């Protein structure tokens, strides 16, 4: 969402601070595959900004 | 309260400065200005390079 | 009157030369 | 415990718990008001110039 | 003003009202240098037409609008848009605004010539510290708005 | 945690629009701050102190 | 919700302009292969 | 709003100590009760000095002259020549830049011109060799006093230029504990106008004093005659102990009047430097106030210096309730552990000053 990606920029350039991804709404997944693949996804681009 | 008063002044401000973004721009920032354009002997008071 | 309008401007730009100078 | 004087009323009447009180300290050259120099570039993911 | 090396972000919007959709982080940069003063200048340029050439000589009109505006800019690198180079040799008495041209090469009576000149520019002291908690809602607060 | 010390009387006399005195209590980080009064410091949203 | 666009989520940045033909490298060859047959008529 | 002070007293450092600060004074009551009251003529000329070497300082002088509000901008420094007024020499005008000088936007290049030496204001040889070096080891590795003309009172004349190439963001923390091992006795005789003979009995007058001692004693002798040599007849001598175990520096100095004995001011200036070595510890007393604010303005540490309980006399209160009214930092003694000698250790902590004029 725009506020996780604002805040990590406005973060990256006042100092970065330790930074830790908390998931939520798992359950609201139907699919193990899917769940799986979006975890990955996610993960990647936090991974990308962290 | 004196934070109204500030906000007041800021108002008064904001108010300015909005006429002068929406109004024209003087001569001098048109970029190409001709003599007629300008006022006369504009450029003498003015410093130039 | 236009004569008296360019008198002005003169003595204008006088003060203005005068001011860098 | 920190004390201060003259704080605008606002503070303490629109006061919301939620919203962080955050304090911090100036160096002198905070204080000075002027022109300031900068480097700056448009963040490439904001849509207009 | 701040020490040197201090970065800092830059936001056009911080009322929700209007956030919108696109991403409000608008600028970022790092702090150069600090000072009372600034020089910042922009391009001003005169623009006239010829109309009356001999070889490299030739006469200009419409630059100024008395001999007296001639006379601070004798001397005055001007060319052409062919980019024909030249000098603003001396002004006619008569006109008043018509001066006397040299050029490296021939002018053609379509061309214009133009003089380069720079205007300084001054920076505006408009201060409007951003102070949401004071406000009820504290999330509307709302300064100067956008030229758009 | 957020208090104000302004004594009741002064804000029936003068009314509300009177500016008022405040306390804050927290713990303090980064560099020591200077024991004697008078240092400015800045609170984010209100100004400075 | 404010939902990321796809210049954030790819983050792609800034990349040169490449032909749909790289997408595909089949296609490209294909492609490569009969412009040399024709050039070889010439030849 | 403005810190306010009383007189006359300290307005250099009072001044210097603002514009290091940033924090606007104000300076009240300046010799109401004299007959001339008000401002001196050159004390005017340092307010100038400090305007051109600075940006938007803001200086305001009353209609009455007792009177004085000072708004400190950004030190810029620059070049540019000041004209010293007869009333006081260059090292006036020139001490006061030492503070200052190492932290600007850009470097400091000052030509002054006017009396170079006094009875009581530093002298060239004092701010050469005696002052300077305490910078050195404050971290101002490049500066340098240029005499390109000597001028005696009361026609002076002279002409020194002063460059500080060194800009640092702050000085470095000093630990100074021990009392320096002070290895040789160097000095220079001067003189303008006159006979070399002059700066010869000198010479010998501060060797007989100082023969009896353990260390070297090589006075250089410096006559100047010609153009260069100003307008009026002078001659003066700076006696320097140097320990070039920490390259501290002791010196005193004195010039001579009309009718005067040479040999008798060398003796005299010998004895004086016996004088200093004997109430120090670690710097002079004429040194000792650079030091002590200098480490006011580092960082936010603390050094540790050691002074003799002789030093702590009017001057040093005055200087430090001072340092208190405008940097609020205290300065704290404590006995050292040792029997032989009664010095104590001044421990200051520093408030983190940085230069924020110097573009990057
Ligand atoms: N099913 C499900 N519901 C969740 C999950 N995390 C939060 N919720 C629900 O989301 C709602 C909001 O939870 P909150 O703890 O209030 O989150 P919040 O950040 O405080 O929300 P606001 O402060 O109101 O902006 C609650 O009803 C939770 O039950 C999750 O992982 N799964």
């Amino acid at each position: 969402e725009m506020e996780t990606m604002e805040f990590l920029n406005i973060a990256q350039h006042h100092g970065m601070p330790r930074v830790l991804g908390v998931a939520t709404h798992l359950d609201l997944f139907k699919s193990q595959s899917t769940l799986r693949a979006s975890k990955k996804r996610l993960k990647h681009r936090f991974w990308t900004e962290v | 309260s004196s934070f109204e008063k500030q906000q007041i002044e800021i108002r008064k401000q904001i108010e300015q400065l909005e006429n002068e973004a929406v109004a024209e721009k003087k001569w001098s920032l048109k970029g190409e200005v001709k003599a007629k354009d300008r006022p006369e002997d504009a450029l003498l008071t003015e410093e130039l390079e | 009157t236009l004569a008296n309008n360019v008198e002005s401007k003169l003595r204008d730009d006088l003060e203005r030369l005068k001011k860098i100078r | 415990r920190i004390v201060f004087e003259k704080v605008p009323m606002e503070f303490v009447k629109n006061f919301n718990p939620k919203f962080p009180i955050v304090m911090g300290g100036l160096l002198p050259t905070e204080i000075k008001f002027g022109i300031v120099k900068a480097r700056l570039r448009r963040h490439r993911w904001h849509k207009k110039i | 003003l701040c020490s040197p090396n201090t970065p800092f972000c830059g936001v056009q919007i911080v009322a929700n009202s209007d956030t919108g959709n696109g991403f409000r982080i608008a600028a970022t940069g790092i702090v150069e240098e600090i000072d009372v003063n600034i020089e910042i200048v922009k391009k001003l340029k005169l623009v006239g037409f010829p109309y009356k050439i001999f070889k490299n000589t030739a006469f200009i009109k419409d630059m100024f609008s008395s001999a007296m505006e001639v006379a601070r800019f004798e001397g005055a690198q001007i060319k052409t848009v062919s980019g024909i180079r030249g000098e603003i040799k001396r002004a006619l008495s008569k006109p008043e605004g018509h001066y006397r041209a040299a050029f490296e090469d021939k002018i053609l009576m379509s061309d214009i010539v133009i003089l380069r000149s720079w205007y300084p520019v001054r920076v505006k002291k408009f201060y409007n510290p951003v102070t949401s908690l004071l406000l009820k809602e504290k999330t509307e607060w709302k300064g100067l708005r956008l030229t758009g | 945690r957020f208090t104000d010390l302004t004594h009741p009387e002064l804000i029936e006399t003068q009314g509300l629009q009177i500016d008022r005195k405040v306390a804050i209590y927290g713990y303090l980080h980064g560099t020591p701050l200077p024991s004697a009064p008078g240092t400015r410091v800045h609170i984010a949203g209100v100004g400075d102190f | 919700k404010r939902a990321i666009n796809y210049q954030i989520l790819k983050n792609k940045g800034l990349t040169p302009k490449r032909n749909k033909d790289n997408r595909n490298s089949r296609v490209k060859k294909r492609k490569k292969y009969q412009k040399a047959q024709k050039k070889l008529k010439s030849v | 709003k403005y810190t306010t002070f009383q007189g006359s007293q300290n307005f250099r450092l009072r001044i210097v100590l603002a514009t290091l600060s940033g924090k606007p004074i104000k300076i009240e009551k300046i010799r109401s009760g004299d007959l001339n009251p008000g401002l001196k003529d050159y004390e005017v000329s340092f307010l100038r000095l400090i305007e051109s070497v600075t940006n938007g300082s803001v200086i305001e002088i009353s209609y009455t002259g007792t009177t004085v509000i000072y708004r400190p901008g950004i030190i810029v420094g620059g070049a540019s020549t000041h004209i010293c007024p007869s009333s006081k020499p260059v090292g006036y005008f020139v001490e006061p830049m030492l503070y200052l000088a190492p932290f600007s936007k850009k470097k400091f290049s000052i030509l002054f011109k006017g009396i170079t030496a006094s009875h009581n204001d530093a002298g060239i040889e004092a701010i050469k060799w005696g002052l300077m070096p305490v910078m050195e080891k404050f971290g101002v590795r490049e500066c340098a006093l240029h005499t390109l003309k000597r001028g005696s009172p009361p026609l002076g004349g002279g002409e020194v230029h002063l460059v500080v190439d060194s800009l640092i963001a702050q000085p470095i923390t000093m630990h100074e504990i021990d009392r320096p091992i002070i290895s040789s006795i160097t000095g220079v005789a001067y003189s303008t106008r006159v006979s070399p003979s002059l700066v010869n009995r000198m010479i010998d007058g501060a060797k007989k004093v100082l023969k009896n001692l353990q260390c070297e004693v090589n006075i250089t002798a410096d006559v100047w005659r010609g153009e260069n040599s100003g307008k009026s007849p002078g001659w003066g001598i700076t006696l320097v102990a140097q320990s070039k175990q920490k390259g501290w520096s002791y010196f005193a100095e004195d010039i001579g009047d009309a009718g005067s004995i040479p040999e008798e001011l060398g003796e005299k200036v010998a004895c004086q430097l016996l004088e200093e070595i004997s109430k120090s510890a670690a710097v002079g007393r004429n040194q000792l106030p650079l030091a002590i604010v200098y480490m006011v303005i580092g960082k936010e540490d603390i050094g540790r210096l050691r002074i003799n309980k002789e030093q702590i006399d009017e001057r040093f209160i005055i200087l430090l309730r001072d340092i208190k009214k405008i940097f609020n930092t205290e300065v704290f003694l404590k006995p050292v552990d040792e029997a032989d000698n009664e010095d104590m250790i001044a421990t200051i902590k520093g408030i983190g000053f940085t230069n924020t004029s110097k573009k990057i």
